[PDB]
DNA sequence: GATTCGTATC
DNA sequence: ACGGCGG
């Protein structure tokens, strides 16, 4: 099951306890989930730092057994074209949250990798449907994304 | 309505064009509407705002009710149908028919179909055709969400990449190029304007500072109606709103003669190259600027300055042409020219002429070559079962081969240098 | 689960709480009562007010029209040739407007449209100019055609100072009666750098993990502007300090290689007090860097032997 | 084989995959298999999902020997079972006896088709599996309105022509038999409305509660703000449709169950957006 | 003021046809307002074609009448063809009234449909005789591909009347009234929809009223309570 | 932006 | 059953 894992997927941690290191980011993003209030957030560091681990494990803290109804992750191994920030995202964030967990979570792993056009026009869909809505973007080289894109974005830095 | 709107010209002495370009549009107008007249089509080009449809409305409303309304244009084959309805027009109907309305020409399908119908109707056959113009408005295309096609009508909007060398050729087709209105005309206009406005601009006391904007606006912009619409937005202001006009893009042999000799308004060589890539990177990024730079750098004092200069620039640009498409190369090969330029730039020399490079009639002479080569490679296949590789075809036989089978044929095959002799 | 956001919670919704470009905004309100407003293109950086700023003239513009008259258009949404072919229908619909007020249609981030559609938007511009108004708000005005801008008044919106943020960062605590020293409160500011949106995330960001907004708690969750240590490290005297901060406020900070060698060109043309071969040998040098970090040689060696090449070309 | 099942009927099956085929055409399906039927499960960007459901009374056969689960599930593409059965119709004609068949965890889903000559067999590759969430209130309903097939098939069909880019419906039941449902367009012609009659023979039964099933109240009226990319998701079902039951709660959940004729049982839930009302209320009461 | 019914199925489908083929004329469809008749009528984008079809108040089964331009009152509006080809596209009472236009759609299954088109108040802007029977020129017309011909010419003798669409051709005997008192070129897209809008409302003669090669050519035709009108330019020379 | 020719005007 | 609704 867990027993035949390599290490780096088997000791993934499941709760922001067992993410070590980052200890600032983790305690501003548990009062945040705490008081309720969520703002778009953005991960930045070098690669194996725990970025991923940290919002999965936070997205799992703000909603539970709905984290598959809740959170759409999308990353490099999917298209992220503009067709699909039009589309699947904004259809995703206009839709209604089933009143489960108060907003929706939105996780874009490897944004970096995404195109111009695709995040010049996923800006109006963060800040347009941020009452129902959450980002997040995680990303290892900040110079691949728009500055407007990092103006709407809170930036946390992962260290080493 | 809005100033450029409500002041529009009545009559054509109101209009701002230059007296020689008018002379020239209305001989031209007015022979194009003469029964059998060698012209057909009027295609005019230039900047925007430059009185280009503004002249042709006040000129048919003249020459229309003379030998006989200018029917414009409303933008797959919608275009078609609006021609097959626009040849119609003959006498009794002569209008003027404008095309300021470009049916779609960044769609390649639709832009082949403008070509070949605006070809069409250059060799119709019918004996009676309405006058007619095309008016394209020369504008550099910004840089797109990444368009990877970088085609010719993606980098500038003009009316060469809208036609085709044969139409823009076509003996019948007459082409008037247009210029960005003086700071003449613009003073007189915008000083006419105020004339009419001296009313509220005298109760909101800017009346008597009127001339300083009407001059810094004359100076700044070639656009009429921008000029219109700044002085408007001015004039109803109240407070020191700071002056802010629309952004022309300058021209490739204009950015050439700025790399090499540099800029009068500006004597700082980091912040003209900074803001020439800022707002042109679209030409600035191409490879023709850098071929550019190396065709005419030797136009500056005519090619009379030290050879070490001229060593380095091109050293320069070699270093520069192995750093890849990156955005340093450009910013490192266009800085060293105009460092090297202005330290050895003094008073007393009379700068040449700049030219476009010849790279692509190096091109096209290497297809010639290719093509010729072919026929020799399978000739010898078929006739003498040889196969030669196109590198000893270049190097080898292109010159022996031909020699011997036409010396042979002193006493099918190639008889002259493969791909024209060596000059 | 119910509280939104700071930047959206405190977005403004009267041309009044707009703060910087004095001349400006006063300009904007006296379009919004006069009336006759014409063809816009409001440029400016993130974080300015170019958006809140047409929303607000919209608003205090049209009113209770503010339904059927402002057909508000984004990169979000498609805007084709086609969809210019919306505003078509939008702009031929006659609604009954108090005299001297126009339909708006705001045209947000006009500088990501296809060229297509804006060879249309100017056909809907010139034949529907007397009954609707265009606002195109864009972050560089050169990405839309001239044609266009022809027809519009041009309003560049210039970099928020720090009085205008901070002025704004005080009604927002105020009513947020949240705890603060000056000191705090200029880090802010200065790890701003003329955004408000990111003062207001810093300051939110820095309220929710301690509380107090202090100069400490600000920096140890908000770093400093790298592009200012990239300077900073490019204008070192020895290499000695230079390669001190590449290695501990880039390197083990986890800033990337190729963000260094990025933010190091920006800085280098945009630098003062160094000649012009000197700059321009040094983009050479951050070019080469460039190139060899592209290749697959992302290591810190190459950013120490730029610093090196950096420093030989300075004293010399 | 833990699955067999045996079936001469094709026609009900190729159905159900045409019923299918509106929640996207190329992607994954979730295939649950139990004792009561064989069921096909289908979610886009997870906001719409459909439950197609093929009892064992359509099939002569039906074994189910797996005993240590209860139920199985599997996920195969749709395009590839889309593009062998359309290359497979095309002797349709013939007396064709369609087996299913699954033989569990890591074994292909078989597909054989004997025509008494010819036995094609099909292995169809299963995929991991990432679809219940998306489920009404069942003590949260503040409407539900029996419709008929045809006339709600009419009714998306006009919708459609009229490209309504984003629609809308309305569910009041005043004091007296006023039992009123409307679904209006936001599209280029502006506001339409298509109204359903009140009569019994198009609407059997409109009921309207407080957000709980129970209490009935007449004068208010429940809106509901969907995306039309998502409500013509149901047009493919309802052309076979003999009764329609439509059904939301308070949550923005619209569940629309069509019954065919026993035919098959399609279950589609939908997801209302964020969000006009005062001007759909001015509208009709108008 | 204005409230306009039909309540019949042929009527609805001759209805239907002429709105086409208006809409396919103009983009936006013109429509005028008479208290004795419904006046439709499109333009062409260089002013050559005028197609023009009348509703009489006996084709309604009520005609109540109470932008204005005096000639009559008369009220003239400007509405979407492509919005209105489909409101228009079984149906038991179509009813059409009246700043957005007005159209009631009432099933035979009282399904109620409702539609609000925008509309645009604007002003009103109003030989030898040839008269071949309709389905003759019809199955040559529905022959004819728009993109492969695109005029037609219309030679009439007194021996005998040949139409040749070019060079695709056909010839009818000598025709009920063709009165004298010649050749022709005028386009193709238009004369196919026009004689199409007639044969919708079964219960079928076209007039061809043309001087000069110069002049514009009209067509006529007749229903109990539609008139058609055609009226388009030919080469002068 | 540079040169050369050609005006128009003070 | 036949007409209409790749560059
Ligand atoms: N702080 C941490 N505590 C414990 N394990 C960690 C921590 N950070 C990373 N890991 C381990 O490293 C693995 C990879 O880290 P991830 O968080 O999944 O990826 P990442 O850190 O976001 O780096 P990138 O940018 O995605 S390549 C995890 O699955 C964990 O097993
Ligand atoms: N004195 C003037 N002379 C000419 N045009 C004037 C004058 N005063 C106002 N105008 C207006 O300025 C505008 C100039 O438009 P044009 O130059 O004719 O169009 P254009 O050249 O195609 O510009 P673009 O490229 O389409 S934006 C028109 O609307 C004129 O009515
Ligand atoms: N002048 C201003 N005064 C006060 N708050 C402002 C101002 N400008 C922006 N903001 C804040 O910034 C957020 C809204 O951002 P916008 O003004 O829309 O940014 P923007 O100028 O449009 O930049 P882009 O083009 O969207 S990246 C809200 O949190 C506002 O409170
Ligand atoms: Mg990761
Ligand atoms: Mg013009
Ligand atoms: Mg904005």
């Amino acid at each position: 099951s867990k027993e035949n894992l390599p290490w780096v997927e088997k000791y993934r941690p499941e709760t922001l306890d067992e993410v070590y290191g980052q200890n600032e980011v983790i305690t501003t993003v548990r009062k945040f989930v705490d008081e309720g209030k969520l703002p778009h957030l953005l991960f930045y560091g070098p690669p194996g730092t725990g970025k991923t681990s940290t919002i999965v494990a936070l997205a799992r803290e703000i909603y539970g057994k709905n984290y598959s109804n809740m959170v759409l992750e999308l990353n490099a191994s999917d298209d992220r074209g503009i067709d699909v920030v039009r589309n699947q995202i904004k259809d995703f964030a206009s839709t209604r949250q089933i009143f489960s967990k108060g907003f929706k979570l939105i996780i874009l792993d490897e944004a970096d990798a995404m195109t111009n056009a695709a995040q010049n026009a996923l800006r109006r869909v963060i800040e347009r449907y941020t009452k129902n809505t959450r980002f997040c973007v995680l990303a290892n080289y900040a110079h691949k994304l728009t500055p407007a894109l990092l103006s709407r974005c809170t930036r946390f830095r992962f260290q080493p | 309505e809005q100033w450029y709107e409500k002041f529009k010209p009545n009559c054509l002495e109101q209009v701002a064009i230059h007296k020689r370009k008018l002379k020239d549009v209305q001989e031209a107008l007015d022979a194009m509407f003469l029964p059998n007249a060698k012209h057909r089509i009027l295609l005019l080009s230039g900047p925007s705002g430059c009185s280009k449809s503004t002249v042709i409305k006040e000129l048919s409303k003249i020459l229309v009710p003379k030998y006989r309304k200018v029917t414009e244009f409303r933008g797959m084959e919608s275009f078609s149908e609006f021609l097959k309805g626009a040849r119609y027009l003959v006498m009794s109907n002569l209008s003027l028919i404008l095309i300021e309305d470009l049916p779609n020409v960044f769609h390649i399908d639709t832009r082949r179909r403008f070509q070949q119908l605006i070809l069409q109707w250059l060799y119709s056959s019918e004996p009676l055709l309405p006058p007619l113009v095309i008016c394209i408005t020369e504008c550099e295309i910004p840089e797109n969400d990444n368009n990877y096609r970088k085609f010719g009508i993606d980098y500038t909007f003009s009316a060469e990449t809208i036609m085709n060398k044969e139409i823009l050729m076509h003996p019948r087709l007459k082409r008037i190029k247009f210029n960005p209105i003086n700071s003449t005309l613009l003073k007189k206009h915008l000083k006419f304007i105020c004339v009419q406005n001296m009313k509220m601009l005298k109760e909101k006391n800017k009346w008597n500072k009127r001339q300083e904007v009407i001059d810094y606006i004359a100076q700044e912009t070639g656009d009429i109606r921008s000029a219109i619409t700044t002085l408007q937005f001015w004039a109803t202001s109240s407070g020191s709103l700071p002056i802010s006009t629309r952004e022309s893009t300058i021209s490739y042999f204009h950015a050439i003669g700025k790399v090499i000799h540099g800029s009068h308004s500006t004597n700082n060589d980091n912040e003209m190259i900074n803001n020439l890539f800022e707002n042109s990177n679209n030409l600035l990024s191409k490879e023709d600027f850098k071929l550019g730079i190396l065709e005419n750098y030797n136009t500056f004092n005519k090619g009379e300055f030290s050879i070490s200069d001229a060593s380095s620039i091109v050293d320069c640009l070699s270093e520069c042409d192995n750093m890849n498409g990156l955005p340093e190369s450009n910013e490192y090969g266009l800085r060293e020219v105009r460092k090297t330029f202005r330290n050895i730039s003094k008073q007393g020399h009379n700068h040449g002429t700049v030219y476009f490079p010849r790279e692509w009639k190096v091109r096209k002479l290497q297809n010639s070559f290719k093509v010729q080569a072919e026929d020799w490679l399978n000739v010898s296949l078929y006739k003498y079962n040889a196969v030669h590789s196109f590198r000893n075809i270049t190097l080898e036989f292109g010159y022996y081969a031909p020699l011997i089978r036409k010396c042979q044929s002193y006493k099918i095959d190639v008889v002259d240098r493969i791909g024209g002799p060596i000059e | 689960s119910l509280q939104l956001p700071w930047v959206e919670k405190y977005r403004p919704q009267v041309l009044s709480d707009i703060v910087g470009n004095k001349e400006t905004i006063d300009r904007l309100q006296q379009i919004a009562k006069d009336g006759n407003m014409p063809h816009m293109i409001i440029s400016g950086m993130p974080g300015i007010g170019k958006t809140t700023s047409v929303h607000c003239l919209a608003h205090e513009l049209l009113g209770r029209s503010y339904a059927d008259g402002v057909l508000e258009l984004n990169a979000s949404d498609d805007r084709g040739i086609d969809v210019v072919r919306q505003i078509k229908h939008f702009a031929q619909k006659k609604l009954h407007l108090p005299p001297g007020k126009h339909k708006i249609v705001i045209l947000d981030e006009a500088d990501s449209m296809t060229a297509g559609a804006q060879q249309a938007l100017r056909r809907t511009m010139e034949l529907y100019s007397n009954s609707t108004r265009f606002a195109f708000a864009c972050n560089q005005s050169n990405k839309i055609i001239e044609p266009l801008q022809s027809r519009c008044a041009i309003l560049r919106y210039s970099k928020l100072s720090d009085e205008d943020v901070l002025k704004r960062l005080l009604q927002i605590i105020k009513l947020e009666d949240v705890k603060y020293t000056n000191d705090g409160l200029e880090a802010i500011i200065f790890t701003a750098e003329g955004d408000m949106r990111q003062a207001i995330n810093n300051l939110q960001s820095t309220v929710a993990g301690h509380g107090l907004v202090n100069a400490d708690n600000v920096f140890k969750i908000v770093d400093s502007p790298h592009p200012l240590i990239v300077k900073k490290m490019l204008l070192a005297s020895n290499l000695e300090d230079s390669i001190q901060i590449l290695r501990t406020d880039l390197w083990k900070k986890g800033y990337s290689s190729i963000d260094i060698v990025t933010t190091s060109f920006r800085v280098t043309k945009n630098l003062a007090q160094v000649k012009e071969s000197v700059r321009l040998e040094m983009i050479k040098e951050i070019g080469l860097t460039h190139m060899r970090i592209l290749e697959g040689v992302g290591t810190y060696l190459q950013l120490a032997s730029m610093l090196a090449k950096i420093h030989k070309l300075n004293n010399k | 084989n833990k699955f067999s099942a045996s079936t001469v009927h094709l026609e009900h099956i190729t159905t159900a995959l045409s019923c299918l085929t509106p929640f996207g055409s190329k992607d994954d399906v979730l295939i649950f298999i139990d004792a009561d039927g064989l069921s096909f499960v289908r979610e886009n960007n997870h906001v719409i999902k459909i439950q197609l459901l093929l009892s064992r009374e359509l099939f002569m056969s039906y074994s189910y020997r797996n005993e240590t689960e209860d139920h199985m599930k599997l996920c195969v593409k749709i395009n590839h079972i889309l593009d062998s059965v359309s290359v497979m119709n095309r002797n349709s004609d013939d007396i064709v006896e369609c087996t299913l068949s699954y033989d569990g965890h890591g074994s292909p889903f078989v597909l054989i088709f004997e025509d008494s000559f010819i036995s094609e067999r099909v292995e169809y590759s299963t995929y991991l599996i990432k679809t219940n969430g998306l489920e009404l209130d069942r003590e949260r309903i503040s409407f539900e309105a029996i419709i008929k097939g045809e006339a709600l098939h009419s009714a998306l069909k006009d919708l459609k022509e009229i490209g309504c880019k984003e629609c809308y419906v309305y569910a009041k039941t005043e004091a007296n038999d006023e039992n009123v449902f409307a679904l209006i367009s936001k599209s280029q012609l502006g506001f339409s409305k298509i109204k359903l009659p009140s009569n019994r023979s198009i609407l059997e039964k409109l009921q309207v509660f407080d957000g709980d099933s129970t209490t009935v109240i007449d004068g208010f009226a429940v809106i509901g703000f969907f995306d039309f990319t998502s409500f013509d998701k149901i047009r493919k079902s309802t052309k076979i449709a003999s009764k329609v039951l439509f059904r939301m709660d308070v949550h923005g959940v619209l569940s629309v169950n069509i019954l065919s004729q026993p035919g098959i049982v399609i279950e589609v839930c939908m997801l209302e957006k964020e969000s006009a009302q005062t001007e759909i209320e001015l509208l009709m009461e108008t | 003021s204005f409230k306009a019914t039909i309540t019949e199925s042929g009527k609805q489908n001759i209805w239907f046809r002429a709105i086409y083929v208006l809409s396919t004329i103009q983009d936006d469809i013109k429509i005028t307002v008479t208290t004795n008749e419904l006046i439709a009528w499109s333009m062409n984008e260089t002013d050559t074609t005028l197609c023009q079809v009348r509703f009489q108040k006996s084709f309604f089964e009520e005609y109540e009448f109470k932008g204005v331009q005096v000639i009559h009152k008369l009220y003239s509006f400007r509405v979407n063809g492509r919005h209105l080809t489909t409101i228009s596209r079984g149906i038991k009472s179509f009813t059409i009234a009246v700043n957005r236009l007005i159209v009631v759609i009432e099933m035979d299954s009282l399904i109620v449909k409702e539609y609000c088109p925008q509309f645009q108040p604007i002003k009103y802007d109003p030989i030898n005789y040839i008269c071949c029977n309709s389905t003759l020129l019809k199955n040559f017309l529905d022959n004819c591909n728009v993109n492969v011909t695109d005029e037609v010419k219309l030679e009439i003798n007194v021996h005998r009347l040949s139409i040749t669409a070019f060079s695709m051709s056909n010839t009818i005997s000598t025709l009920e009234h063709y009165c004298l008192f010649k050749s022709i070129i005028f386009k193709l897209k238009d004369f196919k929809n026009f004689i199409t809008i007639g044969p919708s409302w079964k219960t079928d003669n076209i007039s061809l009223w043309f001087c000069h090669p110069g002049d514009p050519i009209l067509m006529q035709m007749q229903k109990p309570g539609v008139k058609l009108e055609l009226v388009e330019v030919t080469d002068s020379n």
